[PDB]
């Protein structure tokens, strides 16, 4: 799919993902949720080739849920992101690689810290204060570089995110039909239903 | 580079009547601008009152007919000599064709017979196994020359009753086996005139409750 | 297409089938492939049909003007030289493959010419998709000192071989006989071995079968007086 | 090719055209583009005719095995996912499929899944697939409401295919209508486009551009 | 070299006469008599073969010329001028008509083409 | 094609097969590949038939106009005219020509003009697809100042072998003899040369 | 991509007893998209009728070109051009663009005003004349038209019988072609009256 | 997938009243090089069948070994190997046709065109064709490669349809075959003068003729042919 | 450029043309007027390859203005559309053809009739009640086929045009930044400044 | 490469040049192309050096194992093993091999295995790029039942001409004589064969 953004603030991680699904000529859907909850305090958004995105995401979700049941324990965001990176790094030298880029937003309950990981389809992982995939970073990073502070509140993060989406809506040629925004913090994952 | 496919020309035609069915085909086999044979049978009695033709690349055509005839034989072995119904044969041929989905039989298949109510039946297949029961179907080289004529003369398309001027359609009255054979012969005579791959001879297999009968007619040899 | 040329005692004969095709479809069932360059110089064309016609008519036009200029009856070697130099200049892009035959004050002549501009002399020649079928017959039955009747027979038999065996050829045989000291005789549809049989059914419709929306008279006449 | 399916108060309307073409040549005007998976599930044909026929009949067999084993009707979610997981295994091999898996169960209500040969599986309210999809979407989008009656919804599906059949060269022949209820689908007939066009033109006053 | 006479050699005199055309007509007047008569079912054109010498073979000098199979021409005046006009007339019947319509031009239109050629020698440089 | 020209005591002889192919089809089995560009200057043609005919016709025209102005041209002059056409139009031509002629001052001379348009004066020359198979034979058997009968045998035997191995060569062996006595045409049929 | 099947359309011509008929569909498209249902492909210059299938821009250009040329013809000849003469003019005009041709399939129909003889002719895009006694076909459904005409046609049909034959030939051919249809016109031509009829047909 | 290297040209054949005739020249070409001059391309199987092969010679030699093995195998535990359970032309063909189609289906064809000529147990004539694609067909006359274009037209003038077969004697048939071989020698650049001819007759059995030559050739007319248009000398 | 629509109603012709100009990655402008007035009662909108569109349009404008001055007379919409078709038909066999598609909306003052002509870059001309270029027709023609009447008012035409633009904004993947709408009638050409 | 094998009265002789090229560079000017697969069964190798060495090593292994079990193999058997490798691996090999051997029962025998993997038993065989130029010469000069000295001269003269015209051939002419008397190696230098 198209635009996926992430921003790690003081106490939470915020993931914004576009709602459009376009199959060539027509926009088939304008309410698509490009995300999966891997564990109560870990969320993964995704974009890439059709079919492979959801297939990969649900495969990861199934594996993390299996780990959670076996050990009666939630893996740290770092551990989950390492597992995901290895799957993609394995995939890139497969017969047919997963063409999927992901952002992993998690709240580490042990360290009491939000964490944002950016991983592309090659298995390139980086921990960032804010990230994106595709062309999304080209339009938004100059705004994030200017305004971002590590001590921002969740509300300030959402306001900076709105400015980023506004710049995307102005200068991007494609109509991505707005974004679904989700917040990951100590209490878990919730969706901002008005954005 | 080796090309595993070829084109042996030929044209086939299946028409379903009220209590009969005909499957016809020309007997000419060709490659490029040469004639291989003026009489190479293309429509086959496969047993159980079913007739079949797989037109296009003759090697794939012969292979498919052979494997279907074999399927009829084993259907009898495995299911207490039960008669293979035309609908069951059609579904079976889909699986034979789709089995080579990624290296297809380069043929257009048509089978004809009677359904389980004794009514005439024709089934038509694409190279990879999509199929449908049809009333009228031409296949192969001169299919584009024959089908419009059949639309007009079998289904009475674009024909309206005189005096009404387009308000009342010409009613779809049932055709006899003699009437169908006339339209088949005229279809192939016309196709022979305008298509270089059609000619030499016409062989028609007629299916009724009494069994399978054959009729042969000369076509122009130029 | 099948075209042949055959030399005989006192002249030359050319022949051709009458089928023209786009791909596998027969466009015309009674095509005229024997073209007149001048009264006693005729040729038959294979390949691109417009090119064989156009190149014939151009050289035929220039041959007529040359004949008037020189006060002499045209020569086959002149037609040949003008054809080949024209075709060579266009490097095969004019797809005209011709068999050129005729009689003139010098005698009787038979040449073939290919689209690139290469020419051939011979007593018997064949061109087109059915040329191998025709040449098989010519190589089996040709001899020196053929009579007029024998040459017409051989030529038409060679065309028949093309008609029956080559899918690119069909329908009828056209012949043109050019004899020294005589008018060239063009025998259109010399053989007709492919008449269609009577159809099983008449397809004449009842009047009023077709649905009509509007009728109107079309004015084909010029603006009227008064 | 034009196929559509939309959810509404009374269930699902499925409407398709009937034309199959090979280049400019019209191969058939009598193609069955709705595939009766079982008495409760319908699938639409677009892309490859064989791929859709073969694998959606196969789907019917899997659905039958599921309900024999689990003693319960398969969900539309589960049924659509069996098909999407299957075609995803073949991804890259050249399958061609764009289908709507339509059903109406107790736990889900009326449900439509767009399933596609590159592995896409989308739940939605309105889907339209084929060469004439854009024409049918126009009529659908401007007239669709959730509270349509079964009668009006059936006509809307019919009228949307007609719009596509008129403008899209590769759509036409006849219109097939289905209405999917919780107790199963109900067939609502074959409608020749030639006769339908004139009928709709006169009764509706539309297509003033066309002389009749 | 190059033809540096790009100006008209025939021009209007004060009295409105085109001298060179008048003088050309004077040359025609000196020429041997030729005539034409139209009948209901044909036309005849005739002239005298004024042989310049008895040693000359006057059959090799054609004063009456075929232009097309259905059109003929005869002249009075300068023979060489006639001969080149016949060559141009025969060619123009093909280039401007037969190669376009696949048939020979009607008499009046071929006459028109010949007339145009003669008009141009009256105005061209 | 198998062609060759051989100088000998009394002048020069040109030799050629008669097969012209379109792929594997023999379009003409009785071709005349020995071409007259002047009374006693001939050539053997190989490569594109259209090209070599076009070239030869232009050369014949040039030498005819030369003769009207300056009298009989030398064989060297004829070769030069061939070379000029072949070299200047090398991008658009596929022609391999052997030029052979008889002067009274120079006697028999042979020039070969291969694909590039270069000129090479030689005692004898071989060309065409069939020539490859007789390089060994011709080198071993050629002598200078042979008699007419010896040279006819040398060419007959050489082209016999070229025809035997090369599918593109065949038919009759044609020869043209150029001497002070005049121009003589010779022909040898399969039943003669196949038993050699 | 193929210029002769971008816009679509068909023309058919037939001879009858002391009459000729020429007919065409009305569709203009951009491949799959139907653009116009009023694009007539038959024109006339005096009593000579010309149908043109193929690339629509060339159809329009050639009509304008032949109007141009037949108008000058008439001024100079002092008479209307005949079908036989016009056929040669079409051939000449097409062949002059031998290596950059108009992508068209022209069809001539008419009756010679002096002999009264019915005349029809067809051309390929490069000027080759097909002068058939019976019928001429052209367009994206030419195969279908060949099939219809070959079975439906019989010689010496009266004007009102010829109308039914040519109409049914066009209609049923067009219904088996995606790029033809959207209406149809039939001209029935006699020595000094021409009738034009628009046919009712399916609009898909 | 490969390319043919050493190749054999046309195989020609026809039916006559009491049997079949088949012929093929003795050349193994290497492109345009006429490399091998003593190659037998007609291979008899028993006394009732002759298999004629054109195309790739290495594949021909492989097929020859398959047929040799087929005879050995048929004789195993078979008391009637020289009687009722001998190999029929139809058995030999069907086996080859199976192999050919299987090989093309693995994208590794035997690069050949094959004609199986023979006489069945009941005296019926057998003549059928199979090639590298597994395509099969039967006709009163059959020919491969150039023979298809030049021999068939001539042979079809003798037997034009099924009803002409009983009217055609072995003398007329052999004459037609021999003439066709001459025509092919005139016109096929990959042919040779030397050929083999086999007759399988229901009365006189298998007659295999080796070292035949094309004779009665017309070449004399070549002496009058000069230049390519205007040349007189 | 992208979407250009045209509709001929009772007494006027209405042309709607998108405002976006996109150079690959970024939308450079969102207020572009893709139209030229050829004469007081004739308007031409255009879309196609960059540069060529404006170059062609201004070239046509210059020619029609020249004709108007020379003859002191306004050419009919039919005459202008024929001139434009010939230029494009000439262009398609040029060394480098104009890649420009146009709609010509004019009011014929002699006949007192609005006229809409659609001409593509090949020189394919058709007179229509409503037309489009590119993919615009694929989304809008089903709506126009349904609602169009030849006796519609200008206001009803604008309302039907709004429904067409709404359907484009819903199902088209590209953001064309709305449309500029212009009306051509007996009084000349005017722009609807709120749409 | 120029290679040949010739049967004669007392057995068979193999001959070869010694030039191995990489493009126009002579990578080895003293190559030994005559290879021993058994005591009195040798071969001449042409084509890919890697391929023909690999094949010859496998054949030598096969004939060594054959000999341990069944005694001395025939020349036909050796040719069959070569053919099996060349035919079954035709897609991946570029090898043209001439097999020559001496039995006491069969005497001298020559088999040629060209690119396709077919086998041809011949009185003599020629192969390699240089062979094209000596088809005419060898056909004209070969006789059956020659003496040892005549066969050495025939091969020396033949390969001399092949070397003269083929740039890919050159160096020394190597020969191996196979008779009842045993195995004899011969070598002939440029100064000897160039003056022939
Ligand atoms: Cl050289
Ligand atoms: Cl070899
Ligand atoms: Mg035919
Ligand atoms: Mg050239
Ligand atoms: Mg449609
Ligand atoms: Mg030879
Ligand atoms: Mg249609």
């Amino acid at each position: 799919m198209d635009i996926i953004l992430g921003i790690r603030v003081q106490d939470s991680v915020i993931l914004a993902s576009s709602k459009a699904v376009t199959r060539g000529i027509s926009v088939l859907k304008d309410s698509d949720d490009k995300t999966r909850q891997l564990s109560p305090h870990t969320l993964m958004s995704f974009a890439g080739e059709a079919g492979d995105t959801v297939q990969f995401a649900e495969y990861i979700q199934a594996n993390i849920q299996l780990y959670s049941i076996r050990e009666d324990y939630e893996l740290s965001p770092q551990a989950v992101s390492s597992f995901v990176r290895q799957e993609l790094a394995k995939s890139i030298r497969s017969r047919r690689p997963y063409q999927v880029n992901v952002l992993i937003g998690g709240y580490d309950k042990k360290k009491n810290k939000p964490e944002l990981y950016q991983i592309d389809y090659l298995g390139t992982k980086v921990e960032l204060p804010y990230g994106a995939h595709g062309y999304s970073g080209f339009y938004t990073f100059s705004l994030l570089d200017h305004h971002y502070r590590p001590d921002m509140t969740t509300e300030e993060g959402l306001d900076l995110l709105k400015l980023c989406v506004q710049e995307l809506e102005k200068r991007m040629p494609m109509d991505f039909k707005g974004v679904i925004v989700k917040i990951v913090d100590k209490d878990g994952i919730r969706q901002v239903d008005d954005f | 580079q080796f090309n595993p496919y070829g084109d042996n020309g030929g044209t086939i035609l299946g028409i379903a009547g009220e209590d009969f069915a005909v499957l016809a085909g020309d007997t000419r086999n060709i490659t490029d601008y040469s004639i291989n044979s003026r009489y190479e049978p293309k429509v086959f009695d496969c047993g159980d009152n079913i007739v079949m033709s797989a037109n296009g690349f003759a090697a794939d055509g012969d292979a498919l007919v052979k494997r279907f005839k074999n399927s009829v034989k084993w259907y009898h072995f495995d299911h207490n000599d039960k008669k293979l119904s035309i609908n069951s044969a059609a579904r079976n041929i889909q699986h034979l064709l789709y089995g080579k989905r990624f290296f297809p039989y380069y043929v257009h298949t048509i089978i004809a017979g009677l359904d389980e109510d004794g009514k005439g039946a024709v089934y038509s297949f694409d190279p990879v196994g999509s199929y449908e029961r049809e009333q009228c179907r031409a296949g192969g080289a001169a299919a584009s020359l024959i089908m419009p004529f059949l639309d007009n003369q079998v289904n009475f398309k674009n024909q309206y009753e005189p005096g009404t001027n387009g308000k009342v359609k010409k009613p779809l009255k049932y055709l006899s086996v003699e009437e169908v054979i006339k339209l088949v012969r005229d279809s192939f005579t016309s196709a022979t005139e305008r298509h270089i791959q059609v000619g030499d001879g016409l062989e028609i297999l007629i299916v009724t409750k009494d069994g399978v009968r054959k009729e042969f007619y000369e076509l122009k040899r130029d | 297409t099948t075209i042949v040329g055959v030399k005989f005692n006192n002249g030359v004969v050319i022949a051709a089938d009458t089928r023209s095709t786009q791909g596998p479809i027969v466009a015309d069932k009674n095509c005229a492939k024997l073209h007149r360059i001048s009264p006693k110089i005729w040729c038959a064309g294979a390949g691109t049909a417009a090119d064989t016609e156009a190149v014939t008519q151009l050289i035929g036009s220039n041959i007529e003007l040359h004949s008037l200029y020189t006060s002499r009856e045209p020569r086959v070697v002149s037609a040949l030289q003008m054809l080949k130099q024209h075709l060579f200049k266009y490097q095969g892009h004019i797809g005209a493959y011709l068999i050129v035959a005729g009689v003139d004050p010098t005698g009787s002549h038979l040449f073939s010419i290919h689209a690139n501009g290469s020419t051939d002399v011979g007593y018997y020649l064949s061109l087109g998709s059915g040329s191998l079928a025709a040449m098989a017959v010519l190589e089996s039955h040709w001899k020196q000192d053929l009579t007029k009747e024998e040459a017409i027979k051989l030529a038409s038999d060679a065309i028949q071989a093309g008609i029956w065996n080559d899918l690119g050829s069909g329908s009828n045989v056209d012949v043109c006989v050019m004899e020294i000291g005589k008018d060239a005789e063009y025998l259109r549809n010399y053989l007709t071995p492919n008449v269609r049989e009577e159809k099983q059914k008449s397809y004449k419709f009842p009047r009023g079968t077709t649905a009509v929306l509007k009728e109107s008279i079309v004015n084909i006449c010029d603006i009227q007086e008064e | 090719t034009t196929t559509l399916a939309f959810r509404f108060q009374g269930g699902i309307i499925v409407a398709v055209d009937s034309r199959a073409t090979a280049g400019n040549w019209v191969a058939s005007q009598t193609v069955k583009k709705v595939i009766e998976i079982n008495p409760f599930l319908l699938g639409t044909m677009a892309g490859g005719a064989a791929d859709c026929q073969f694998w959606e009949t196969w789907l019917g067999s899997q659905c039958r095995l599921h309900e024999l084993r689990e003693k319960e009707r398969i969900s539309v979610a589960a049924a659509s996912k069996i098909l999407s997981n299957l075609v995803y295994q073949y991804k890259g091999a050249g399958l061609s499929m764009g289908t709507m898996i339509c059903g109406y169960t107790r736990k889900e209500g009326p449900t439509i899944y767009y399933v596609d040969s590159d592995g896409t599986r989308l739940k939605g309210d309105i889907f339209c697939v084929g060469s004439g999809q854009t024409f049918a979407y126009g009529v659908l989008d401007s007239n669709y409401k959730w509270d349509l009656s079964v009668e009006d919804a059936l006509y809307l599906g019919k009228r949307s295919i007609l719009a596509a059949a008129h403008r899209d060269a590769y759509s036409g022949g006849s219109v097939n209508l289905y209405h999917v209820t919780e107790d199963g689908w109900i067939y609502h007939g074959n409608h020749d486009v030639g006769e339908l066009f004139w009928k709709v033109k006169e009764e509706e006053g539309s297509f003033n551009n066309v002389i009749g | 070299m190059t033809d540096r006479y790009s100006f008209s050699l025939t021009t209007f005199s004060p009295s409105g006469k085109l001298g060179q055309i008048d003088y050309a007509l004077t040359a025609v007047k000196q020429g041997v008599t030729s005539l034409g008569i139209k009948a209901t079912n044909g036309v005849v054109i005739a002239t005298e073969k004024k042989s310049s010498s008895p040693l000359a073979m006057s059959e090799t000098l054609s004063k009456v010329s075929l232009l097309t199979p259905d059109i003929g021409a005869v002249y009075s005046g300068m023979g060489p001028d006639y001969r080149v006009l016949v060559d141009k007339s025969r060619k123009v019947a093909h280039t401007s008509y037969k190669r376009i319509y696949g048939e020979y031009p009607p008499t009046k239109l071929l006459v028109s083409e010949v007339a145009k050629i003669m008009q141009e020698a009256t105005q061209s440089g | 094609t198998s062609i060759m020209a051989v100088t000998f005591k009394d002048g020069v002889i040109l030799g050629a097969d008669s097969r012209t192919t379109t792929g594997a089809y023999i379009a003409n089995r009785v071709t005349d590949k020995l071409t007259r560009v002047h009374d006693k200057i001939w050539c053997c043609r190989s490569g594109s038939a259209a090209d070599t005919q076009a070239i030869a016709d232009i050369v014949q025209y040039h030498l005819e106009l030369y003769t009207s102005q300056y009298g009989t041209p030398s064989t060297e002059t004829a070769a030069s005219v061939f070379k000029e056409l072949c070299y200047e139009n090398k991008d658009n031509l596929t022609a391999g020509i052997i030029v052979a002629g008889y002067d009274d001052k120079n006697k028999g001379e042979v020039y070969t003009i291969p694909l590039g348009g270069s000129v090479h004066k030689l005692p004898y020359a071989i060309a065409g697809s069939g020539s490859t198979f007789i390089y060994g034979y011709c080198d071993k058997n050629f002598r200078e100042n042979m008699s007419k009968e010896e040279t006819v045998d040398f060419i007959k035997h050489s082209l016999s072998q070229a025809i035997k191995w090369d599918g593109s060569s065949g038919g009759v062996i044609r020869m043209v003899v150029l001497t002070a006595a005049g121009v003589e045409r010779l022909i040898f049929y399969p039943d003669e040369y196949e038993q050699l | 991509s193929d210029p002769s099947s971008i816009n679509g359309g068909i023309v058919v011509a037939m001879t009858g007893k002391d009459c000729v008929a020429i007919a065409c569909d009305l569709r203009l498209g951009s491949q799959s998209l139907g653009v116009s249902n009023k694009f007539e492909k038959i024109f006339h210059y005096g009593h000579v009728f010309l149908g043109i299938t193929g690339l629509a821009t060339d159809v329009t250009t050639l009509n304008e070109m032949f109007r141009y040329k037949t108008n000058l013809y008439k001024l100079k000849e002092e008479r209307a051009i005949e079908p036989e003469t016009f056929t040669q003019l079409v051939s000449s005009s097409l062949y002059e663009r031998r290596f950059g041709p108009y992508f068209v399939g022209p069809v001539v129909a008419g009756i010679n005003s002096k002999s009264g003889k019915p005349f029809i002719a067809g051309f390929d895009l490069i000027g080759c004349i097909d002068e058939a006694k019976d019928f001429i076909v052209s367009g994206t459904a030419s195969d279908q038209l060949f099939g219809m005409c070959e079975s439906l046609y019989e010689p010496n049909l009266e004007p009102e019988d010829l109308f039914e034959t040519i109409s049914q030939a066009l209609l049923n051919a067009a219904d088996r072609d995606a790029l033809s249809g959207w209406g149809a016109v039939v001209y029935i031509i006699k020595k000094d009256e021409v009738v034009k009829r628009y046919l009712k047909m399916r609009q898909d | 997938t490969q390319q043919p290297i050493v190749t054999g040209t046309s195989v020609i054949s026809m039916k006559y009243d009491n049997g079949v005739i088949i012929a093929a020249d003795n050349l193994g070409s290497y492109g345009s090089l006429l490399r091998f001059n003593g190659v037998e391309r007609l291979i008899p199987v028993g006394d009732n069948t002759v298999v004629g092969i054109s195309g790739d010679i290495s594949d021909m030699q492989h097929i020859e070994r398959l047929l040799k093995d087929l005879v050995t195998e048929n004789a195993y535990d078979n008391p009637l190997a020289d009687a009722e359970e001998a190999l029929e032309p139809s058995y030999i063909f069907e086996y080859l046709a199976t192999v050919m189609y299987q090989r093309r289906s693995k994208m590794n064809p035997l690069w050949n065109a094959i004609i199986v000529a023979g006489v069945q147990s009941n005296g019926d004539q057998f003549l059928r064709y199979v090639n590298l694609l597994g395509v099969t067909y039967s006709s009163p006359t059959l020919a491969t490669g150039f023979g298809a274009h030049m021999a068939n037209p001539l042979l079809r003038k003798v037997v034009d349809r099924e009803s002409d077969i009983p009217k055609t004697t072995v003398q007329v048939a052999e004459e037609a075959i021999v003439n066709a071989m001459r025509v092919l020698y005139y016109r096929d650049a990959r042919s040779s003068r030397n050929f083999s001819l086999a007759i399988i007759d229901k009365n006189t059995g298998l007659t295999f003729k080796k070292n035949l030559q094309v004779e009665n050739m017309k070449w004399d007319f070549a002496k009058d042919i000069k230049g390519y248009g205007t040349q007189k000398i």
